[PDB]
């Protein structure tokens, strides 16, 4: 109970999340372009 | 919902699962238009 | 002619009201003395649809 | 156009169909 | 009691010192044969016309052969899928010039394995073991289905089964590419992700096992005698393992429970192999690999390469030179 | 067997990291989008346009050939 | 308490992703490996370097984005975002291949980290340090494939690139050009890969299926408990039923584990070993025997001859989408090709 | 194509045979909710 | 019954062998999962109605239903195009309804109906080691399949027939008035080798023999119905099978991988049964109508094509069979049995004749034999058709591709399902499915085996 929120943990969580959620919007948005 | 105060680990799998299908959908249809569809 | 589309339309939206309710219905054993009836009456009205948008067809 | 428009309306409600059947047994204390 | 009875015991007698059983009163027989067939063939057979254009190719190693080159020779294109046993043939020497010898060895080895799995189950159901070692070895044999009897069925010719053979199954392979893109299907790279996993996971297993012995020994003998055959203790620490792997990795991606751990070790290469098994078996109906030729253009329409056209190149490369005299039109269909 | 940190299930079932998520993670996809669709990855990373690939005067795949001047060839193939 | 040992304790505490001395150089320099790859596959091109589309920005998909090995122009420069060729010009940087070095160079140091996180856990928790040692072969494979292999040929352009088809490519390349499936010690990787996979799915499946009852589900996974003493299978009967079916069967569990450690890691050792022969083109590419005969002998054909014919079409016909920057230029006529085909 | 008379759900039959394969999902949505019991 | 781990020793990934001895629920997933089948069926056809071009071929356009309907002979004339397009419709809505009702019915078995039916009826509760009860089923089944193969018939004779590919004039659509109910041939048929030329079953070429064969199926079956209701299995029988839910199980896995087997093979290479104005060629077809497609072509060019020899020293376009027979030349030697009505009308008793071969081809044989050269069933995954090297700009991939490959599949792995279930019901029924018990672990009183 009353666990620490930032830890190793966190940024290891993050350090992948933030730029794989960037990168699936870049990716998402690229379905749509036109040649 | 069920309870008070907290989502059900369920209805955040479901959610998070659907969410996930969706972006591969967009990807397969992606395959077919656009670039790389060889059209 | 707008008859058939309406009929059918009707069709769709009561097959969708049945596939929601019927598994509910089904699986609430407190809640079948009034969802027995409701059951019995879905079924009826859903296959007159059916029966309707079968004369409907060869009727347009 | 408009098709995949209402594909994506009749695929969503397809979609939410099976998990609110799931969601409204669980919160109505029906039997799963 | 009787004498049937008593024969009974016997081929299903547990105290055999190989198990013969009554999927064995086939396997025996049939793998002998094969393996007979197999060694003289491969010695001595004269060369075989596999392409069916009369152009005999020497598979044996009298025949200038080496252990890498030697190959029991898939049988002719003119048979196609017609069974050729040895009494449909004017002589054994015109049986051998058309590729007899492959048939031969491949159907009894077939019905061997075949039999072999069987067999498996049956010896597991007398020692009162649980049942599903045969499901593990139904894998290989998959395989082995796949490229003897199924490709060529699908392709219409014993002549596109797999060679007996090392350089023979190069060949294989390689025509297989040119025609099938095998290595751009899904279920080959599962049967990539298969083998490579199930090496991995063979190293890892091991290499944790033997990392948590208990010890036993001194540093002159082996450690291997640390563990006495039929001892009821356990021989290492599969929690010091745990907690060594839980740490390298992460707490919750490390097994604890033994069984669970072996039965991921048993799945995951019998299941890579499967799907790799039912990609030969569906290529040989010609459901190829993915093509990706051409699939980038620019905005004018010109194509813009990617790897996938190099790729593509290579595989042309291979198809035009492959059986040089067998294609008289355009289209390699056969 | 918790090594300190508090479990992800008890984490990602709260409300108030459903609070935080429901902004941070549609933000980072709108914004990996925005990359694309604004055209800034194509000048951050030298990706050609697809109406770039070739030019009105380079028919040709424009390989790289010399060892030490790549700025210049870049621009002369345009 | 000293500096650093304050810092080896805060290094070493127990936390969800232990970090160790061996961190410092692992998740930075597998974060840039990983990081290197995703980016370029997703962003950057190999236009200028092979005349490829190569990113998902281009149209590629999963099976054919990759970073691609840099211009063979460069040799074996290392190709530093600072170097003399990129000059600190990024853009730059990504359009020569600078992303494949990165990624290499980064990875290589980053299975450094690895391995030494492997023998720094290893230590810690009491164990004897065979993780490592079977970790060596993967790093045997990275190190002639993804470096020594290279190295010996004229550029990095000929390594292979990060990436599916890149790797399919590569494949290819080598069995084109080096004959490497007659090689001797590609024979034993694949061996040893086979045998890996073999002995994987049989060991897991024995086990399986000698289990004892420890429970009274028909779900036996709840029958073990990892502090109990015993043995959870019988390897008598498993030892039995292998004799009688196969011959032959392991007595010793100690010997059966380091069997399935030795056979999957010599493998590796194996081919890393061809592999660095062709990195000088010491190919096992021909018998020389059969090559004569043939050359005199025109009714002579073996699979192995046959195999040669192939690899000559490969060459022909791929060298010069596969080697644009040497400008070959194969007319149509010198192309080889059996009838019709 | 589809008579005349029903095109105005041909937006619907485009997406009818996937169903099953939502039964499947549906049954491990079912499982979740239970707690995998 | 229980419905978790502790209250029935199976976790959820098997949660199915909870229902092995509920009856009533298992009646429910039964009914509920045919209401699946039917429901996909009528769903599938109105998809491919809606995505059905009428005047391009089925083949072109991967419909794998509407060329079942099609053979039966509903909404098809001469050469198979296509008249009405309502039967189809038709089919796929009936299918569709249906499959409301009896999901509706399995819902009310699985969920509300009775647990088990042994104490509510002796007609339908059952215990699996009640051999008669299980033959009785048997036995109300096997009618039910008779009754099916009949109106199979009934459909051929009397309700306007099947598609017949080989009808002269063309194929078309015909009344089937004579079947051939000689048993000898109908069950030499399944006395013919399995192997090219022969084609033990895949071989039957005419709907006389398809028809006659399944007018002698419905009887053999309603009679063995009969037979199992009315009696119960014999001691040899009884000593050599296992009794249980799984063991029928597993005997059932195995049939049905067999029969998915044996359809892959029908499909690649029957074009009686799966005519190819609906599929599309075999690859057979496909590579004999490029042999024939460039005899035709070289000998308009003044070729003599009972002549020229090939490089290898055979004839180019023409050569003898093993057993002596004239057939095309080149790779398609291996393909000489193949049988179309396109290339028949060419054939002589000693095979291809020169006479036909040099004035009787018709121009409708010629674009038969181009289309089926240019559809040959050879196609990528993402269905790029065409040999692997070609480039993307055609989009097929031949419908008996996807049929042969998908069912090659599900036999394979209903193999494997047989395999884990028999051995499955075997140590479950000798008590040593849970694994070995410490006591009595057999091995521990063997002799030593050296
Ligand atoms: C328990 C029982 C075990 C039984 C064992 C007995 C052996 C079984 C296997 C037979 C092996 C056959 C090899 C050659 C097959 C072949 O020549 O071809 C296939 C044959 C069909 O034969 C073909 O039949 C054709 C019939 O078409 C003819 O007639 C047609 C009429 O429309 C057309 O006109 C056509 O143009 C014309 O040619 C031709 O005659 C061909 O020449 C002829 O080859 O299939 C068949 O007869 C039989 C069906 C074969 C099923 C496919 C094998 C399944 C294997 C599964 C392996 C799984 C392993 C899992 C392990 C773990
Ligand atoms: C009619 C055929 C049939 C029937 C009635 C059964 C019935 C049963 N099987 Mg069985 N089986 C079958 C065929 C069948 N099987 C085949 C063909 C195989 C070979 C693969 C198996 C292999 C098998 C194993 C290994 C086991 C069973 C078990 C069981 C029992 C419980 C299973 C369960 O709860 O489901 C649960 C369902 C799931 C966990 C979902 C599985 C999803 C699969 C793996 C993938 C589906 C792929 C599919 C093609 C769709 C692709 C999706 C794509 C879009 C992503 C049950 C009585 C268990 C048992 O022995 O009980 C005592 C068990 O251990 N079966
Ligand atoms: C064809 C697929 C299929 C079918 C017919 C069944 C059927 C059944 N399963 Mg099962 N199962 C399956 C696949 C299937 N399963 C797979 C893939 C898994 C692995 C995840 C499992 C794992 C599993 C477990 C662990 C258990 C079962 C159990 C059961 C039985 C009880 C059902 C229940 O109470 O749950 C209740 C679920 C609900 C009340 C949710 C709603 C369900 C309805 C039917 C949804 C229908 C929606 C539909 C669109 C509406 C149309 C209605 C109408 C208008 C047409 C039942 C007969 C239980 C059992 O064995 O009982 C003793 C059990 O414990 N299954
Ligand atoms: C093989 C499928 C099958 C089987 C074996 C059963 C079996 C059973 N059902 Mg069920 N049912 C089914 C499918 C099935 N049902 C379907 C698809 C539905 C949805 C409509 C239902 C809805 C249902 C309800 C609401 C009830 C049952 C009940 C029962 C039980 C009593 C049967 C009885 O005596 O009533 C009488 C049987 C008859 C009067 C015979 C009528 C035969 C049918 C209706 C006429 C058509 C015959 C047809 C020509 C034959 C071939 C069918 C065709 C499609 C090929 C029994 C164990 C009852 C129960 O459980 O008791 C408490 C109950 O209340 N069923
Ligand atoms: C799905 C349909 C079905 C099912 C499940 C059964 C099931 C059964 N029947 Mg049967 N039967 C059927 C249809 C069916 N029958 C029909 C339609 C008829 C009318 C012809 C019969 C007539 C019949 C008789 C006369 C008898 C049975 C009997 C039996 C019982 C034991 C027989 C046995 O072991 O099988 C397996 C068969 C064997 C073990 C014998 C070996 C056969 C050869 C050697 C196997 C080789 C097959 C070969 C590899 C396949 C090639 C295909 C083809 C070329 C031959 C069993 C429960 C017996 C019984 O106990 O009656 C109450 C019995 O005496 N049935
Ligand atoms: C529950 C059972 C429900 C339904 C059972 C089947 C009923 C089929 C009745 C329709 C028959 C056609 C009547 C008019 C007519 O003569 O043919 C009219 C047309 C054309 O049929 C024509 O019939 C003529 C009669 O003289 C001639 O024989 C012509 O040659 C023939 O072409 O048939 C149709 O368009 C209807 C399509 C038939 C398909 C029905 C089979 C599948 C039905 C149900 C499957 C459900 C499964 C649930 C499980
Ligand atoms: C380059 C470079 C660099 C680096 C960078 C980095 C390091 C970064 C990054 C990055 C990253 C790190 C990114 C990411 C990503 C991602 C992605 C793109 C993802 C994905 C995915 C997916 C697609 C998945 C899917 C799935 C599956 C398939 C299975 C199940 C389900 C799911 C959904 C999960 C620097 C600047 C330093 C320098 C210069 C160079
Ligand atoms: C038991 C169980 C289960 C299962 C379930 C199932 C299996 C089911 C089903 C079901 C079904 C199987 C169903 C159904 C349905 C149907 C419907 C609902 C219908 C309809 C109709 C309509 C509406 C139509 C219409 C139309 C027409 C008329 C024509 C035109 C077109 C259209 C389409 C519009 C699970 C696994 C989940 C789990 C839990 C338990
Ligand atoms: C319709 C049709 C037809 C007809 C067909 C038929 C008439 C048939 C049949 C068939 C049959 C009539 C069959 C059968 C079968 C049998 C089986 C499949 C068996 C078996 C066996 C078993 C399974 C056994 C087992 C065992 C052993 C081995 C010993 C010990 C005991 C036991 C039991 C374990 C034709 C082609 C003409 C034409 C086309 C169509
Ligand atoms: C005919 C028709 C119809 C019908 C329909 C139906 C028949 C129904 C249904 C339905 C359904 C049937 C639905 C469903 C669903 C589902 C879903 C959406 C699912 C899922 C998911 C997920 C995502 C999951 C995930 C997971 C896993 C698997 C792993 C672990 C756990 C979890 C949970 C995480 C309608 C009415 C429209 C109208 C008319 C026409
Ligand atoms: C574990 C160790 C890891 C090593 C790698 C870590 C990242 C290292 C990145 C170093 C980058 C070097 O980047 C380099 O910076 C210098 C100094 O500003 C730039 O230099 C620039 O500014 C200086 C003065 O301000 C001018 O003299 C010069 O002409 C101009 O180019 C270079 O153009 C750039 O290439
Ligand atoms: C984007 C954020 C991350 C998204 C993460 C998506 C994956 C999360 C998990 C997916 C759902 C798994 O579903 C999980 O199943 C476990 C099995 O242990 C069950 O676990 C729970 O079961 C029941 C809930 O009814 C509780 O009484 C029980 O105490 C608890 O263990 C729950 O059903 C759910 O917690
Ligand atoms: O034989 Mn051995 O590979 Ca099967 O593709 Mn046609 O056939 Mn031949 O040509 Mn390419
Ligand atoms: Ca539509
Ligand atoms: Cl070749
Ligand atoms: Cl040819
Ligand atoms: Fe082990």
């Amino acid at each position: 109970v009353t666990y620490p929120i930032f830890t190793v943990r966190w940024l290891a969580v993050h350090t992948l999340a933030v730029p794989s959620v960037f990168f699936v919007g870049a990716i998402a948005a690229m379905q749509f372009i036109q040649r | 919902m069920f309870a008070e105060g907290r989502i059900p680990l369920w209805v955040v799998g479901v959610v998070a699962g659907i969410g996930a299908i969706g972006v591969l959908g967009l990807f397969f249809y992606g395959a077919y238009a656009g670039l790389g569809s060889s059209m | 002619s707008i008859v058939f589309q309406i009929a059918l339309a009707a069709l769709v939206l009561f097959s969708f009201v049945m596939v929601v309710g019927v598994p509910v219905a089904y699986a609430s054993p407190q809640n079948w003395d009034r969802s027995k009836p409701l059951l019995y009456l879905g079924s009826g009205i859903w296959a007159i649809l059916v029966i309707v948008v079968a004369l409907l067809n060869f009727l347009v | 156009n408009l098709e995949p428009i209402f594909q994506l309306t009749f695929l969503g409600l397809i979609v939410l169909a099976g998990p609110a059947v799931v969601f409204v047994l669980a919160f109505r204390g029906g039997d799963l | 009691a009787s004498l049937w009875e008593q024969f009974c015991q016997w081929v299903t007698s547990t105290n055999n010192r190989i198990y013969v059983g009554w999927f064995g009163t086939l396997m025996i027989p049939t793998l002998l044969t094969a393996t007979t067939c197999f060694i003289i063939a491969f010695i001595a057979a004269p060369p075989v016309d596999i392409d069916g254009i009369r152009e005999p190719v020497a598979g044996s190693l009298l025949y200038g052969n080496n252990i890498i080159s030697g190959a029991v020779v898939p049988s002719s294109n003119a048979i196609g899928l017609h069974f050729y046993p040895i009494w449909e043939a004017a002589s054994l020497d015109e049986w051998l010039y058309n590729g007899g010898p492959y048939q031969l060895v491949v159907f009894h080895f077939l019905i061997g394995i075949f039999c072999y799995m069987g067999r498996q189950w049956e010896l597991s159901y007398r020692l009162g073991m649980r049942p599903w070692i045969c499901v593990a070895y139904s894998a290989p044999v998959s395989a082995a289905t796949a490229v003897f009897l199924i490709y060529p069925i699908g392709q219409g010719s014993f002549s596109d089964g797999m060679p007996l053979g090392i350089s023979g199954t190069f060949n294989f392979m390689i025509v297989f590419q040119a025609e099938h893109n095998i290595l751009m299907h899904p279920f080959h790279m599962l049967g990539v992700a298969g083998v490579f996993g199930g090496s991995l996971f063979s190293a890892m297993h091991g290499s944790l096992v033997t990392s948590s012995l208990v010890r036993e020994t001194t540093e002159v003998e082996s450690q291997n005698y640390g563990y006495k055959f039929g001892q009821e203790e356990e021989t290492y620490n599969i929690v010091a393992a745990h907690g060594y792997f839980g740490r390298l990795i992460f707490q919750y991606a490390s097994f604890n429970n033994s069984r669970s751990l072996h039965f991921f070790l048993g799945a995951w290469p019998v299941i890579g192999i499967w799907f790799t098994a039912m990609g030969v078996s569906t290529m040989a109906f010609n459901l190829n690999g993915f093509n990706f030729n051409q699939s980038i253009l620019d905005s004018q329409g010109r194509v813009i390469g990617t790897w996938a056209d190099v790729l593509n190149r290579a595989n042309i490369g291979f198809e035009v030179m492959h059986e040089r005299n067998a294609h008289n039109f355009p289209l390699d269909l056969a | 067997g918790t090594t300190g940190e508090r479990p992800f299930s008890d984490i990602v079932t709260s409300i108030r990291y459903w609070v935080i998520h429901s902004i941070t993670i549609p933000m980072l996809f709108i914004a990996g989008w925005l990359f694309v669709s604004t055209g800034l990855a194509y000048d951050a990373f030298g990706t050609p346009r697809p109406d770039e690939y070739f030019t009105q005067t380079r028919q040709e795949l424009p390989i790289l050939q010399e060892r030490y001047d790549i700025n210049q060839e870049i621009q002369e193939f345009n | 308490r000293g500096w650093f040992d304050v810092l080896d304790d805060w290094l070493k505490r127990d936390r969800f992703v232990f970090i160790g001395w061996s961190g410092l150089l692992l998740f930075p320099c597998a974060f840039m490996a990983l990081g290197g790859w995703l980016t370029g596959t997703t962003f950057v091109t190999s236009w200028y370097t092979h005349g490829l589309a190569s990113s998902y920005l281009e149209g590629a998909n999963f099976l054919t984005v990759a970073v691609s090995s840099p211009a063979d122009a460069f040799g074996h420069s290392l190709l530093f975002l600072w170097g003399p060729e990129a000059q600190g010009n990024l853009t730059r940087w990504f359009q020569i291949g600078g992303l494949w070095p990165f990624v290499a160079l980064h990875g290589a140091f980053g299975l450094i980290g690895f391995m030494l996180r492997q023998f720094e856990i290893s230590r810690l928790v009491g164990i004897r340090p065979y993780n490592a040692i079977a970790f060596s072969g993967p790093i045997a494979v990275f190190v002639s494939v993804f470096l020594m292999y290279p190295l010996g040929q004229s550029s990095w352009f000929f390594a292979p690139s990060f990436g599916v088809a890149g790797i399919f490519r590569f494949i290819l390349f080598l069995q084109g050009f080096h004959n490497w499936t007659l090689n001797p010690f590609h024979m034993m990787g694949v061996a040893g890969i086979l045998g890996g996979a073999l002995l994987c799915a049989i060991h897991g499946a024995t086990v399986e299926n000698t289990l004892f009852e420890d429970g009274e589900d028909s779900n036996t996974f709840r029958a073990f408990e990892p502090t109990q003493a015993e043995e959870t299978y019988s390897m008598v009967t498993a030892n039995r039923f292998w004799s009688q079916i196969f011959g032959i069967a392991f007595s010793n569990k100690r010997w059966l584990h380091f069997f399935m450690l030795f056979v999957p890691v010599t493998g590796l050792w194996m081919s890393s070993v061809g592999i660095v022969g062709l990195a000088l083109n010491l190919r096992a590419y021909d018998f020389v025997s059969q090559e004569l005969r043939a050359a005199e002998d025109p009714e002579f054909e073996t699979f192995y001859t046959k195999n040669i014919l192939l690899n000559e079409g490969m060459r022909a016909w791929m060298a010069p989408q596969d080697q644009p920057h040497e400008n070959f230029i194969f007319p149509e006529e010198v192309l080889p090709r059996g009838n019709a085909l | 194509k589809l008579p005349e008379a029903y095109q105005i759900f041909d937006p619907l039959v485009d997406v009818l045979p996937v169903i099953p394969l939502f039964f499947l999902a549906l049954a491990f949505v079912w499982q979740a909710a239970v707690g995998f019991k | 019954g229980g419905r978790d781990l502790p209250s029935t020793g199976f976790a959820w990934w098997s949660g199915n062998a909870r229902l092995i001895n509920l009856s009533g629920k298992l009646l429910g997933a039964h009914v509920a999962h045919a209401g699946l089948i039917v429901f996909w069926a009528g769903a599938m056809t109105l998809f491919e109605v809606a995505h059905f071009i009428p005047e391009k071929p089925m083949y072109e356009q991967g419909l794998i239903l509407l060329p079942h309907i099609a053979t039966l002979g509903w909404g098809v004339g001469p050469a198979g195009e296509v008249t009405d397009i309502f039967p189809f419709f038709v089919v796929g809505v009936l299918h569709l309804i249906s499959s409301a009702v009896l999901g509706l019915g399995g819902i009310y078995h699985a969920l509300r109906g009775p647990e088990v039916l042994e104490e509510y009826s002796s007609f339908f509760g059952y215990d699996w080691k009640d051999k008669n009860q299980m033959t009785n089923i048997i036995g109300y089944h096997l009618i039910l399949l008779g009754c099916g193969a009949l109106l199979l018939v009934f459909k051929a004779m009397f309700f306007g027939g099947v598609y017949d590919t080989w009808a002269p004039g063309g194929g078309d659509v015909r009344v089937i008035t004579n079947p051939t109910l000689n048993p000898a041939i109908i069950f030499g048929y399944l006395l013919k080798a399995p192997f090219g030329g022969e084609g033990w079953i895949i071989s039957v070429n005419n709907m006389e023999d398809i028809i006659g064969g399944h007018i002698w199926i419905g009887l053999i079956c309603i009679s063995g119905g009969i037979w199992h209701i009315l009696t119960k299995p014999f001691g040899w029988a009884r000593r050599a099978l296992i009794w249980s839910g799984e063991a029928y199980l597993s005997y059932s896995l195995g049939a049905l991988s067999l029969m998915g087997f044996i359809a892959s093979v029908f499909v690649w290479f029957n074009n009686t049964a799966y005519p190819s104005e609906f599929y599309g060629p075999t690859g057979m077809e496909a590579s004999q109508s490029q042999a024939f497609t460039f005899l035709v072509r070289d000998q308009r060019l003044g070729a003599n094509i009972a002549s020229a020899q090939g490089p290898t020293g055979l004839g180019k376009y023409l050569m003898r069979s093993p057993s002596g027979e004239i057939i095309f030349g080149g790779e398609t030697m291996r393909f000489w049995d193949f049988r179309g009505p396109w290339l028949e009308p060419l054939r002589g008793p000693n095979g291809l004749d020169l006479d036909k071969l040099r004035n009787d081809i018709q121009p409708w044989q010629v674009r038969r034999a181009a289309e089926y050269m240019t559809h040959a069933p050879l196609g990528s995954l993402n269905s790029v058709g065409g040999v692997i090297t070609d480039v993307n700009s055609f989009n097929y991939v031949s419908p008996r591709a996807w049929l042969a490959t998908s069912h090659f599949v599900l036999g394979f792995f209903f193999l494997v399902g047989h395999l884990w279930h028999a051995g499955r019901a075997r140590a479950a029924a000798a008590g040593f499915e849970k694994g070995i018990d410490r006591e009595t672990e057999p091995t521990l009183f063997m002799p030593d085996l050296d």
